[PDB]
């Protein structure tokens, strides 16, 4: 029927790391002004994807149980659900948070910076599909915490103490959708997207082969 | 290797 109070607490101290992230104005503002061209167009991605990265590793830190991990460990969950936890926080800047006029703006920037259409093609259906799902901000922290928390990353040392970690996650995930949606198909939905961002690891892999990026970008990636 | 992201995951 309902959220047993360990469950709330779980949901409350996700919720709030997750409405702590900021993009800031400076970058919606470069979205609007900034010279129209491939290598403008480029370095606006970059300037993104580098903030992404740093509101991502703010937001992971304070997830009840990821400072309980060994250092060694709390690194590769970063670098092994970075791709995926970027393009999940992207989408919601992209369907929720920025105005009508800023995101017409933005796909005009993407489709036009020298990304090929084979990457930018998928990002914009999985930005739809996830759109199409009208997801709480409860369901995208959650779904943000537990792409993070991944037990089956590379070079994880100690893969138990981090499904410790995912799994109650999961029990609060597949309890709200029972809860908000009593649409019985509506966790396997979210499922679904889980699956849909994990092809972007190799939409990502592709494109990096073909230091034009950032320091945090060049680690993490 | 991952100084950066190091230091990021340890400040405060
Ligand atoms: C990973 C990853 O996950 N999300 C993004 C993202 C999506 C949309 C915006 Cl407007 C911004 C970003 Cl950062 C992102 C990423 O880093 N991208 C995207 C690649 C697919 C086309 C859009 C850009 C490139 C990668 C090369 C360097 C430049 C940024």
């Amino acid at each position: 029927m309902e959220l047993t109070p360990d469950q709330q607490t779980l949901l409350h101290f996700i919720m709030d790391s997750y409405n702590k992230q900021r993009m800031p104005q400076e970058i919606t503002n470069k979205i609007l002004k900034e010279a129209f061209s491939a290598e403008e167009n480029f370095l606006i991605l970059t300037e993104m994807a580098t903030n992404h990265v740093q509101v991502l590793v703010e937001f992971t830190k304070k997830l009840p149980g990821f400072q309980t991990l060994d250092h060694e460990d709390q690194i590769a969950l970063l670098k092994g659900s970075a791709v995926e936890a970027m393009f999940l926080r992207s989408a919601e800047i992209f369907n929720k948070k920025l105005p009508s006029g800023h995101s017409d703006l933005l796909e005009a920037r993407i489709r036009n910076s020298g990304i090929s259409d084979e990457y930018i093609t998928p990002m914009f259906s999985f930005y739809k599909s996830i759109g199409e799902l009208k997801m709480t901000q409860e369901e995208y922290a959650l779904l943000t915490a537990i792409v993070i928390l991944s037990p089956d990353r590379q070079y994880i040392k100690d893969r138990e103490a981090v499904e410790k970690l995912q799994e109650p996650l999961l029990d609060v995930l597949q309890k709200l959708c029972k809860i908000h949606q009593p649409n019985p198909q509506h966790f396997a939905c979210l499922l679904g997207r889980l699956t849909e961002l994990r092809t972007f690891n190799h939409h990502h892999a592709e494109m990096l082969m073909s230091h034009k990026f950032t320091p945090l970008l060049c680690e993490i990636w | 290797d991952h100084q950066l992201l190091r230091y990021l995951l340890d400040k405060d």
